[PDB]
């Protein structure tokens, strides 16, 4: 219940977002921490592999 | 003087001799051109000979402009 | 922060909106007209505007310029309106694609 | 005006259709063929083969090995022994059998299955790059 | 196409023998603002709009220029 | 000082120390070839 | 006389080419937003397309110097279009500044490809499979070719935007002096001069990506 | 003038390779139809 | 702001440092640019009045050359 | 010739040297291209039914 009421509030921060048109790529990021870019791996630009690009 | 003109014409004979790299260029690109329409999935190889091919093409024009310069200004 | 839906209602792509109103109350509607052949016909008359072969290459270069304004300017304009309203609606495939997700565990 | 007609030994693809273009990994490179192409028979290398429809829509099929042929009546007849859509394959599979058919090569002497493992080394590498 | 003389109509006219009076009044009262130096009170965005007008007719003094020469691209000799 | 460093150096220094070294040595071989022809004039 | 479009430009004593030569870049607004304006948009989309037809050929080491080269393919070609338009000075047209892109680009590429893979990068002087009673000239031709390729861009480059720009001048006097002459005649060399510019554009673009194309293959080559 | 023909094969047998890669890169979900639909059985006497 | 002003004293209320110029540069660019470029559904024109001004501030500096190929005399 | 005018070469390899390698690279390196949206419909650390 503890783990339910955990992904309740979660699930709670992601009904509350920032219509996109006015989100920043920062905000962005942080509401999908997935499409943040892996600064290590690839620490010059683009930080992604150019096939995925 | 007699001499700066035989200059200047040396320079623009040995300057002819640019059509050969012109010319060379031309069937270079022709054949890649050819031979990726043949065997597309080979384009990456293939382009590498390109280059070299010119490479070398490109390589014989520079001898003609080397006599070009070396007459103008080296004598 | 978001985006005002106009630009600013230039005209002829040279001249805004801005200066023909602002013209407006004194010499009405062809003030501004009277006043740029007035102006062009000053700078080619006394020798400001010089004709040579400048002049041609731009008079070349312009009607390029316009032609391909006119041929190719719809659709590089709906171009990236589809692109961005394609970003949009996969960020909103991903916006409760997730919340779906949680919703089952 | 093309009279296309793509088979495999148990399935019939099309027959008798009218498509636009179909390209073939013809054995002596790839090619296409439009309406009144110049009359050829060919056999083909294991690649894709991408049939343009009039419409404009292409199907991308995966050929093994077959035979094309195209005759002077816009009559195109293209038989292919194994011939899967690209959805029923996979990646890993085919990288791992290029890695063991590589293996076997580097690892065998004789001419003759040499040859063999070559020739499944290309099938495997038009497979690999024709899938992705 | 013919809009353009129906705009010219009104403000592209000869100036009525009628309507001088106004002209010279406002002549004095731009005088007269010149002489009192009251300007000063005229904010820089109608100052501006006055000079422009003022450009206005200087280049119908050089459009007369051209015309009366009857050379469009400097002097013909 | 601020806000240079701070939106110009900090973006750049791993560019500018690892990626591009090599440039910089080309750099002072093409000043170097540059000032031998305004040199020689 | 006729060379008036490339004397390096000044107005009121100062050297106004630097203004020239910054102003490109300031036609690429940027933004942290997420959905923006058209022009960024598409701008975007450009590099994007650029970045991945670029780049994709190297290795790991090479695709570092991705932010340099689509940079390059960049600055050039705005410089070039910005040529295009009246009275305007074109900065490529002299050989100063291209030599000053040709050389240091070319240099280090040539410096990292010698300072590690040392042993490869003195056999790229000799190809694999060449007989033995051929192999010193080999060599030699190998050098001279290495030893000049930033030449070869540099004038390649500007001479060609050169005569672009002179030979569209050219036609445009032949127009003035046709203008008090055959009027169908003026208007045909009017339209060869129309052409001529459609062509200055495509060679504006072409001149800029194979500009980049090679320095890249450079890249390539010493990776 | 292939390889494997100066090899001494034919191209029934470069056929039956490349069929054979490409039932075998084929998912286990039809792996088992297709091969069943091109098993020989026949037998030399 | 000018267009409202009449007064000479405003002239020396600016600020004519380095970093004023700076910042009224960077003003002007970021109005110009969110009037007419940084707005959806907009038009060529916030660039092709660019291309204008330069342009112009090219045959500025071309006219000293330019000036010698002048038709008539005077 | 006015491209061997050897006097005002700085003027041109300057700014350049300035614009090619700062300021096109900054105006470059503020353009990011985040990765797409992958929301995960399966993702559940589910402990094995306690028993």
């Amino acid at each position: 219940k503890a783990r339910i009421v955990e992904y309740e509030k979660e699930m709670e921060k992601m009904k509350n977002l920032i219509p996109f048109d006015q989100m920043t790529i920062e905000d962005l990021n942080e509401a999908f921490p997935e499409t943040k870019l892996d600064k290590k791996k690839y620490p010059y630009w683009p930080h992604q592999p150019i096939e995925n690009l | 003087d007699i001499d700066t003109a035989a200059k200047f014409i040396g320079a623009g004979a040995a300057t002819v001799g640019v059509a050969g790299s012109g010319a060379g260029i031309g069937t270079v690109f022709g054949s890649l051109i050819i031979g990726y329409a043949r065997n597309p999935s080979l384009k990456q190889q293939l382009f590498s000979y390109a280059i070299l091919g010119f490479a070398l093409s490109e390589a014989m024009g520079l001898f003609c402009l080397m006599v070009a310069f070396l007459i103008l200004f080296a004598m | 922060p978001p985006l005002p839906e106009y630009g600013g209602k230039v005209r002829y792509g040279l001249i805004p909106e801005e200066f023909f109103q602002f013209l407006y109350p004194k010499t009405g509607v062809t003030g501004p007209y009277v006043l740029g052949t007035g102006l062009i016909l000053y700078a080619l008359s006394k020798e400001i505007y010089v004709i040579s072969a400048e002049t041609f290459t731009a008079l070349s270069v312009l009607g390029v310029m316009v032609y391909g304004i006119k041929k190719y300017g719809p659709f590089v304009a709906d171009f990236a309106d589809k692109l961005n309203e394609q970003k949009l609606a996969q960020l909103e495939e991903a916006k409760q694609a997730s919340i779906q997700h949680i919703q089952n565990a | 005006q093309m009279s296309f007609t793509f088979a495999s030994p148990t399935q019939v693809f099309f027959n008798g259709a009218n498509v636009r273009q179909v390209d073939v990994p013809t054995l002596t490179g790839a090619f296409g063929i439009l309406a009144a192409h110049v009359p050829t028979l060919q056999v083909l290398r294991p690649g894709l083969v991408v049939v343009h429809a009039e419409d404009g829509t292409t199907s991308k099929y995966f050929v093994s090995s077959g035979s094309i042929a195209v005759n002077a009546d816009s009559s195109v007849q293209l038989l292919a022994e194994e011939a899967v859509t690209l959805d029923m394959l996979d990646l890993g599979a085919a990288k791992a059998n290029l890695e063991k058919a590589q293996a076997e090569l580097v690892g065998t002497a004789d001419e003759a299955t040499r040859a063999e493992i070559q020739i499944r080394i290309e099938a495997n590498e038009a497979l690999v790059k024709a899938l992705e | 196409l013919a809009t353009f003389w129906y705009y010219a109509k009104v403000e592209l006219v000869p100036p009525t023998p009628a309507e001088i009076p106004r002209a010279i009044q406002s002549l004095k009262k731009i005088v007269n603002s010149a002489q009192t130096g009251s300007f000063k009170q005229l904010t820089v965005k109608e100052a501006v709009l006055n000079g422009l007008v003022a450009t206005e007719v200087l280049m119908w003094f050089y459009v007369g220029e051209i015309i009366g020469k009857r050379g469009i691209i400097g002097y013909d000799v | 000082l601020q806000s240079i460093i701070k939106n110009i150096w900090i973006p750049m220094k791993p560019y500018y120390t690892k990626v591009y070294q090599e440039i910089w040595i080309g750099m002072g071989l093409m000043g170097f070839i540059v000032y031998k022809i305004r040199a020689a004039d | 006389n006729l060379f008036a479009s490339f004397i390096a430009p000044t107005i009121l004593g100062l050297p106004a080419a630097v203004l020239i030569i910054l102003f490109p870049p300031l036609l690429i607004p940027t933004s942290k937003y997420l959905i923006n304006n058209r022009l960024i948009t598409t701008q975007q989309w450009l590099i994007k397309l650029t970045s991945k037809q670029m780049m994709t050929m190297h290795n790991t080491k090479g695709r570092t110097w991705s932010l340099m080269l689509v940079s390059l393919i960049i600055f050039i070609a705005t410089t070039n279009l910005l040529g295009l338009l009246p009275h305007s000075f074109t900065p490529t047209t002299q050989l100063s500044m291209n030599l000053a892109m040709a050389i240091p680009l070319w240099a280090g590429t040539v410096i990292m490809g010698f300072r590690s893979k040392i042993k490869n990068a003195l056999a790229h002087f000799l190809p694999q499979g060449t007989p033995t009673p051929l192999i010193p000239m080999l060599v030699i031709i190998e050098t001279i070719s290495l030893l000049i390729q930033p030449m070869a861009l540099a004038v390649r480059l500007t001479a060609n935007i050169t005569a672009g720009h002179l030979l569209m001048h050219l036609i445009g006097s032949a127009t003035l002096a046709m203008s008090t002459i055959n009027l169908p005649s003026t208007l045909i060399i009017f339209t060869i001069l129309i052409l001529l510019t459609i062509l200055e554009i495509a060679v504006a673009l072409i001149q800029a990506y194979v500009f980049t194309l090679l320095v890249s293959l450079y890249l390539h080559d010493n990776t | 003038v292939a390889y494997w023909r100066q090899a001494g094969l034919s191209y029934i047998r470069y056929s039956q390779i490349c069929a054979k890669a490409v039932r075998d890169a084929l998912k286990t979900e039809f792996k088992a139809n297709a091969e069943k639909t091109s098993g020989s059985n026949v037998k030399i006497v | 702001e000018v267009k409202l002003g009449e007064l000479p004293s405003w002239i020396l209320m600016r600020d004519f440092s380095p970093s004023g110029i700076f910042g009224a540069f960077q003003r002007g660019y970021y109005r110009y640019y969110n009037k007419y470029i940084n707005v959806k559904k907009g038009s060529i024109s916030g660039i092709t009045m660019v291309l204008a001004c330069y342009v112009l501030f090219s045959y500025s500096f071309s006219y000293k050359h330019l000036k010698h190929e002048r038709l008539r005399k005077y | 010739m006015p491209q061997l005018n050897t006097t005002v070469w700085p003027t041109m390899i300057t700014p350049m040297l300035l614009t090619l390698f700062l300021i096109t690279q900054l105006k470059m390196l503020n353009t990011n291209y985040h990765l797409p949206p992958s929301p995960k419909p399966m993702k559940m650390k589910n402990y094995n039914k306690p028993w």
